[PDB]
């Protein structure tokens, strides 16, 4: 029980009820870290590293410094926090932007309406909501414009249906329109308690006189949309979390790639060899302590407790070798990632002009998918067509009229019955003297053309009128009627005005009755009295249904009106067909008495209206019919036929039949002139099963031809569809659409777009992309792998809910073959490469444990270490995985084939990680015997005699480790711009610029006391400038000389592409 | 208002770059250039690690295997040398001991070839893990400096040595206790008509070491000397018995700690003169016992070079790199050659 006052803002304040602020943040400033610690921690890498710092503060068991793991960690933490609250904040601007804005309130006080913000806004108050705006919230109408009190809501966003919802005020309160009657209204409302249901609502209202009781019907929910009303009075009851449609808001669940698991499956890797490292290098340090226990005398080891020494050096090593997963790139990679995603929505040939619509990839976390894509479930009415109609051809009295006569058919070969296209000229010249026959009929049709429908005329400064249909069929009916002369303007109740461009006069008819649209008739009758004394019903239907009843003795083009339907059909052409019937007064009356009866009953509605007018409806006079166009979007025969050259399956799931679906498919070059079409079109399970298995054994029996194989397509209804969806089915119709190159769905049900996909990714391994628009199918869109979504006139609910949003559909060419091939090509070698330069560094650490007596010293400094991950390593990722193009655009589109690359993965697999391990572990034995054998007893210098040491040979070690890892990076690249001469070059010189100043400053401060006078014997020594220049050579030689191998010798595809691309 | 994006080279993804591309004709001349270049420097390399004199003498178990009466022969096992010209006598060794078993090893070489270059003189000790985790963080910077730390403030790294019988040890830390104790002539004592050869014992450890390592600021009452320093030092430290870090060099000279259990360490060195032929001797008091670590004491005479001394690895490296390098230069060539690829063309692999 919710009470709620009328217009006392401070009474029913004391319950507390919620604020009409809406907030979408993530974080705020007050509890940022106790949540965003736990997130940080749920991940694998982040807590062992935490535990790691946390096993690294006992004592003498850190073999580096104390706070050389935690910096790092804190600098990664930092990062990700400050990227978390830029992107909170990017969307809190939006919230802010769409939570601010104006609101008309009565005042208590001042007694009328004034301005004030959605914020203030507070349960009970008496706003006034106007015309094309959205609902604040939840409110019960008090009165409107209309002498009624009826308005017109949309729910394009709450719901699918984009049909007019009539609500209607209670008529013992409708009477307050003015404000200053407003004052003397007192009560209270009894509504229920805030849910997620949507079209139930219970309640009581107590006004001056008598309780009323409430219901769904007077009460508008806050993803409605106003249309056709002036303005409401309207009283709050649920607002912010508590109303209706935003109490069960939904969660887009993360969705993960095969990338993520792939990285999941190198990460465990990396772990087991982890362990087998420490694992071996313990046992040899027991090993050799036990054995050894007189040689060491003179390091004074604890003997009677060795076994504790045991556990004591077990993590010695662990530390020492935690290096060994990189905590760096887990947050790398999602840089990657959204830099992609930056450079990816900012595109010119992914801009729309003609409504100033970009690409916005909403999740970043799913651009690497775009190069590996194998099925796509598409949209017909929105996505493939402009969804916009246009009154096509007209054919009445037997005769056709297009204005653009093809040169097909144009000569009318008169074959008994006229069949062929004719102008509107000659409609005219035949239509203006009253010498033909066809000429009242034509008369007819023409205003059944402007008077039978339900629009509604708005008049403008500029003169051109506008109509608002509640479908755009009718629209299109109106306007390509009323564009010859016969004009469509103001319509007041109860009758239809008609301006007559033709004669220069207006007439007006006496509208008497309209029936109501039926799914299930398909017809809509509209009964009118014409100044001439004369009735006539006027009747709108399909081309299946009013053909059935009608008088064949009296109309003589019924086979023209059959040839013309089919014709039409056959292009996918919606066509409509028109009739008409004379009646006398007293069948009139008998009608309006049968109407009286039907609308007494108000429990029945959709039986009772459609019978009662049906009770007149036994013989109608067929006048013609009517055709309107849906033209396809600019590109998509070419972009659907380059995706499938790429090798990518295509489900266009159309609400059309099967011919109309087919031709249109024909049309959008999806099928072919000789694809072998498998159609499925059965009522019965059984029959349906049989056909199935016809197929599946026809299929089987004989070998698949390279040819018989590529040129087979599916076609399948609503309820084979429906019955092929079961679990005991579900297995033939899979096996029976992965062979077939292309599946048209026809007949299909809303919901059911969804089971189609939910149906795949749950018994197959390939990647999805559901592209759409409108809301009708948006369960669709957050169903598959990659969600797109369309900015159409169905209104922005899918492009809000997609992960990414495209203007039109011929993007999607330049979508996935270069901004997929590239964004998989990329990201990969920015990983497999994060494996390569750390092991090519801290493997070093364990070829030493061979030296040390297995005690597990540290060969480089501690904070060298360190910011070998944070300042000298962290570029070359950048810029090959957001700068590289491993082929130009202008070649990738050209061979779509390039697509299969990253379609199967051959960029990125364990077995080339494994590949990258075992060259890091070459390398680094490289460096590691190369360096021992020149600083053989330390007697490597020319400076007096003096020798070098532990540390002036780590740093050698450290900077030929740099320098391969850089030389690696540079013979992996392929562009060569400029920030790739940045990143390598540019941080090969800024380690060695960087390395003598923090020597010779930082060690005066207790930092780094290990560096006192390497400077000096370091660059100073001959022989560093040597082994820096014999030693990467050495260790890239075979790198060198296996890449021209595999070039010149045993090429690919691309490695043919790019030397084509080289040399033309 | 507008949402376009900018027309710039790189926002679209257009900037100019160059395309590595490797064909033979770019390749080949880059490996023969690679070798031309190589093989000049890994012979002169070569040639300058080639040039470098040296001797080693392994004086360990002479107080075992060396006779005390005359000067008998060294084992060919034990001696190395390297010289320009041909050695005639093998060196020799004997024993020798004064009061309270001073023993000494008495060592005679002969330097047949006129050394122009400045001699230097090292100790090789071999199987010492001074690179040891608990062994290289072992001990007090701050007493380095010269400051007298109380006893609840030393360094806890230098534990298992750290305040003896409730007395501040004043050299804590495993380096400085296990320091290497044999004492060299300083001299290489001429014979048969040969004049004597002095050495330098200063000027050998690091010029950052001779400035960090300061005069202690400690008394004589209040530490004690390392466990193994008490033999030198009896009865503890007094006024004239405390030591000066900053003076005594060969405690710094040890304090570097080494990478590998194979490590010189200098000891003496003479630059102003040349060292003509003849006969010398040269006299080590032995005190240090290689029994433990199980490692062989050396006693190295050498010189210096532009690389360091007699080590042939940065030359062969740089010829196998120009060997790998010319032997690929001819194998693709030749592959080239007699089979071309015959396949510059697509054929429609896709
Ligand atoms: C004094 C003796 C001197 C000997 C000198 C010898 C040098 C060569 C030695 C061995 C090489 C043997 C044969 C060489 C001939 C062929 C090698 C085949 C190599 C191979 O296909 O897989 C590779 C892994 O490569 C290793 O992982 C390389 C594996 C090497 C590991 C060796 C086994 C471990 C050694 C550890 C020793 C430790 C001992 C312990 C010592 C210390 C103990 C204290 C794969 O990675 P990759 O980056 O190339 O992948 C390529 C590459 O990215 C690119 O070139 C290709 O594009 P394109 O081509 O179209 O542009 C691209 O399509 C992709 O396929
Ligand atoms: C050159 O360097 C040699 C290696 O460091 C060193 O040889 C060691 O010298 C130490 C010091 O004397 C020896 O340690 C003593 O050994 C005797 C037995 O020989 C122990 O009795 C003695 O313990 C005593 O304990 C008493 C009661 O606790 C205490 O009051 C005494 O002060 C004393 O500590 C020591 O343990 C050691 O055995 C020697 N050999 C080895 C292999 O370590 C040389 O002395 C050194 N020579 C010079 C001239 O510096
Ligand atoms: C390096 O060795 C030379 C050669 O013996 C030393 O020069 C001799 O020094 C002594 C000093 O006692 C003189 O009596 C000799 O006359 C010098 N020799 C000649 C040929 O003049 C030189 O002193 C040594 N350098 C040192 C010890 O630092
Ligand atoms: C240069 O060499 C001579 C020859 O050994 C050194 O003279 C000896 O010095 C020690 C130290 O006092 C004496 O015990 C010897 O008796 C001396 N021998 C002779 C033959 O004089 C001389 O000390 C060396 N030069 C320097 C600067 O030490
Ligand atoms: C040395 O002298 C006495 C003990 O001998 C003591 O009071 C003093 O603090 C010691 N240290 C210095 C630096 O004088
Ligand atoms: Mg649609």
């Amino acid at each position: 029980p919710r009470v709620i006052h009328i217009n006392d803002s401070l009474a029913n304040s004391s319950f507390g009820y919620s604020d009409n602020h809406i907030s979408t943040t993530k974080y705020n400033f007050a509890t940022f870290l106790p949540k965003f610690l736990f997130q940080e921690f749920s991940k694998y890498a982040n807590l062992f590293f935490l535990c790691t710092s946390a096993i690294q503060q006992v004592p003498h068991v850190s073999p580096t410094n104390r706070y050389t793991t935690i910096g790092t960690l804190l600098v990664v933490l930092i990062v990700s926090a400050m990227k978390e609250c830029i992107e909170d904040i990017k969307r809190a601007n939006s919230d802010k932007e769409l939570n601010n804005s104006t609101a008309e309130i009565f005042s208590e006080a001042h007694d009328d309406f004034v301005e004030k913000r959605w914020i203030d806004i507070r349960v009970g108050d008496i706003i006034r909501v106007k015309s094309e705006e959205p609902i604040p919230a939840d409110t019960i109408i008090l009165s409107s414009s209309e002498p009624e009190g009826l308005c017109y809501i949309e729910t394009a966003n709450l719901d699918g249906e984009t049909n007019l919802k009539i609500k209607q005020s209670r008529v013992e309160t409708a009477k307050f329109i003015d404000v200053k009657t407003l004052k003397n209204m007192n009560g209270k409302v009894v509504s229920e308690q805030p849910n997620s249901s949507l079209y139930t609502y219970e309640g009581t209202m107590t006004l001056n006189d008598r309780q009323i009781p409430l219901s769904p019907d007077q009460m508008i929910l806050r993803g409605a949309t106003l249309r056709n009303t002036a303005w409401i009075f309207g009283l709050v009851i649920f607002t912010g979390h508590e109303t209706k449609l935003l109490r069960n808001a939904t969660a887009t669940p993360i969705k993960r790639t095969a990338v993520e698991k792939i990285i999941n499956r190198q990460i465990i890797a990396l772990f087991t060899v982890l362990i087998v490292l420490i694992l071996i290098s313990s046992i040899g340090n027991v090993i050799m302590s036990t054995a050894d226990a007189k040689h060491l005398s003179y390091l004074y080891l604890e003997g009677t407790n060795k076994a504790g020494l045991f556990f004591k050096d077990f993590l010695t090593f662990w530390i020492l070798f935690s290096n060994l997963v990189p905590i760096s790139l887990f947050v790398t990679v999602e840089l990657i990632k959204y830099y992609q995603a930056f450079m990816i929505g900012s595109d010119l040939d992914l801009y729309y002009e003609k409504t100033d619509t970009p690409t916005v990839v909403r999740t970043s976390s799913l651009v690497e998918e775009l190069g590996q894509i194998e099925y796509i479930f598409s949209d017909k009415t929105g996505t493939l067509t402009r969804n916009i109609m246009e009154f096509k051809s007209c054919s009445i009295a037997g005769h056709c009229y297009i204005d653009k006569i093809p040169e097909d058919k144009t000569a009318t070969v008169e074959d008994g019955i006229e069949v062929g296209y004719r102008k509107f000229d000659d409609l005219k010249k035949k239509l203006n003297d009253p010498s033909d026959e066809d000429s009242p009929i034509i008369n007819d049709f023409l205003t059944l053309l402007a008077t039978c429908h339900t629009v509604i005329p708005e008049f403008q400064s500029d003169g051109s009128i506008k109509y608002q249909a509640a479908s755009p069929d009718e629209g299109a009916l109106v306007q390509g009627g009323a564009d010859l002369g016969y004009k469509f303007i103001i319509r007041k109740p109860n009758s239809v005005t008609v301006l007559l461009e033709e004669t220069g006069e207006e007439k007006e008819y006496q509208l008497l009755n309209i029936c109501e649209f039926n799914s299930t008739r398909k017809r809509m009758s509209a009964i009118f009295r014409f100044p001439d004394g004369s009735i006539k019903l006027f009747c709108k239907g399909a081309d299946t249904v009013i053909l059935e009843r009608l008088d064949d003795e009296a109309n003589q083009y019924v086979e023209a009106t059959m040839r013309h339907l089919e014709d039409y059909a056959s292009e996918g052409l919606r066509t409509l067909c028109l009739a008409m019937r004379d009646i006398s007064e007293g069948e009139y009356e008998e009608w309006n008495s049968i109407y009286n009866e039907a609308a007494t009953t108000l429990d029945n509605r959709a039986e009772k209206l459609d019978e009662a007018a049906n009770l007149i409806e036994k013989n109608l006079i067929l006048i013609g019919a009517t055709a309107i166009e849906d033209k396809l979007q600019d590109g998509v025969p070419e972009t659907i036929h380059t995706l499938q050259e790429a090798g990518i399956k295509i489900w266009v799931l159309t609400g059309d039949r099967q011919e109309t679906a087919i031709n249109i498919g024909m049309s959008c070059r999806l099928l072919s002139e000789d694809m072998n079409l498998l159609i499925i079109n059965e009522e019965t399970r059984d029959d349906t099963e049989r056909n199935l298995l016809e197929k599946i054994n026809a299929l089987n029996e004989h070998q698949l031809s390279t040819h018989d194989m590529n040129t087979l397509a599916l076609v399948i209804d609503g309820k084979s569809l429906g019955f092929a969806l079961e679990p005991e089915l579900e297995d033939y119709l899979l096996t029976v659409a992965k062979l077939c190159k292309a599946v048209i769905c026809c007949r299909v049900s809303p919901l059911q777009k969804a089971l189609v996909v939910k149906m795949v990714k749950r018994k197959s391994s390939s990647l999805l992309l559901a592209i759409g628009d409108g809301a009708n199918d948006v369960s669709m869109i957050q169903a598959a792998h990659v969600g797109v979504g369309i900015s159409g006139m169905e209104g922005m609910q899918a492009a809000r809910s997609a992960d990414i949003a495209v203007g039109q559909f011929k993007f999607l060419k330049k979508l996935l073959l270069v901004h997929g091939s590239w964004s998989y090509q990329r990201i990969s070698v920015a990983i497999l490469y994060s494996f390569y330069k750390n092991t090519a560094l801290y493997m070093t650490q364990f070829w030493y444990v061979f030296a040390n007596a297995f005690s597990g010293q540290s060969i480089m400094e501690s904070w060298t270490m360190s910011f070998y991950n944070l300042f000298f390593t962290v570029w070359p990722p950048f810029v090959i995985g957001v700068f590289d193009q491993f082929v130009s655009s202008r070649l990738l589109e050209r061979y779509p084939q390039l697509y299969k690359l990253g379609q199967k993965g051959q960029f990125f697999s364990v077995y080339i990680f494994w590949g990258w391990i075992i060259n890091g572990f070459f390398h680094s034995a490289i460096v590691f015997i190369g360096t021992i054998l020149i600083y053989r007893y330390g007697f490597a210098l020319n400076m007096h005699g003096e020798l070098a040491d532990h540390w002036s040979w780590g740093v050698t070690v450290y900077t030929t480790s740099v320098i391969i890892v850089l030389g690696k990076a540079a013979l992996v690249t392929n562009q060569w711009t400029k920030f790739t001469l940045i990143a390598i070059p540019g941080s090969l010189l800024f380690w060695l610029i960087f390395f003598p100043i923090y020597a010779s400053i930082f060690p005066h401060a207790n930092i780094s006391r290990e560096y006192y006078g390497v400077v000096k014997h370091t660059y100073g020594s001959g022989v560093f400038w040597l082994t820096l220049i014999v030693l990467p050579i050495f260790a890239l030689v075979r790198d060198f000389l296996w890449k021209y191998y595999k070039r010149m010798y045993e090429p690919e595809t691309y490695h043919v592409i790019q030397e084509m691309q080289k040399y033309n | 208002t507008s949402k376009k994006p900018p027309n710039t080279a790189f926002r679209q993804q257009r900037l100019k770059a160059w395309q590595p591309i490797l064909s033979p004709q770019s390749v080949l001349p880059l490996l023969i250039f690679v070798a031309c270049i190589f093989t000049p420097i890994g012979i002169g390399l070569i040639v300058s690690a080639t040039k470098v004199q040296d001797l080693t003498i392994d004086y360990s178990h002479c107080d075992t295997k060396a006779s005390t009466t005359a000067f008998e022969d060294i084992p060919k096992k034990y001696i190395k040398y390297h010289f320009k010209s041909k050695v005639e006598n093998k060196p020799q060794w004997r024993l020798t001991e004064n009061e309270n078993g001073e023993q000494s090893c008495e060592l005679q070489f002969e330097i047949p070839n006129d050394i122009k270059k400045s001699i230097f003189i090292y100790y090789k000790i071999t199987n010492f893990y001074q690179n040891h985790r608990r062994y290289v963080q072992s001990f007090d910077t701050k007493q380095i400096l010269g400051e007298p730390i109380k006893k609840d403030d030393l360094d806890t790294s230098c534990s298992p040595i750290r305040s003896r019988e409730d007395k501040i040890i004043y050299p804590c830390g495993l380096i400085a206790n296990s320091m290497f104790n044999d004492t060299f002539s300083q001299v290489l004592s001429g014979i048969d008509d040969t004049e004597d050869y002095n050495l330098t014992n200063k000027h050998i450890s690091w010029s950052i070491d001779r400035h960090r390592f300061k005069t202690t600021k400690y008394n004589a009452s209040d530490i004690v000397p390392p466990p193994n320093w008490m033999k030198k030092y009896p009865d503890g430290y007094t006024d004239e018995n405390l030591p000066d870090i900053h003076t005594w060099e060969e405690f710094q000279v040890w304090m570097r700690t080494a990478a590998f259990p194979k490590f010189y360490k200098l000891t003496l060195k003479n630059e102003s003169a040349s060292l003509p032929k003849g006969k010398y001797q040269m006299n080590i008091e032995l005190n240090y016992p290689i029994s433990l670590f199980g490692g062989t004491k050396s006693f190295v005479l050498t010189t210096n070079g532009a690389i360091g001394g007699r080590n042939m690895s940065l030359g062969v490296l740089y010829l196998i790199v120009a060997g790998l390098c010319a032997l690929f230069g001819i194998i693709f060539l030749v592959k080239l050659i007699f089979q071309p690829r015959a396949m510059g063309d697509h054929t429609y692999l896709n």
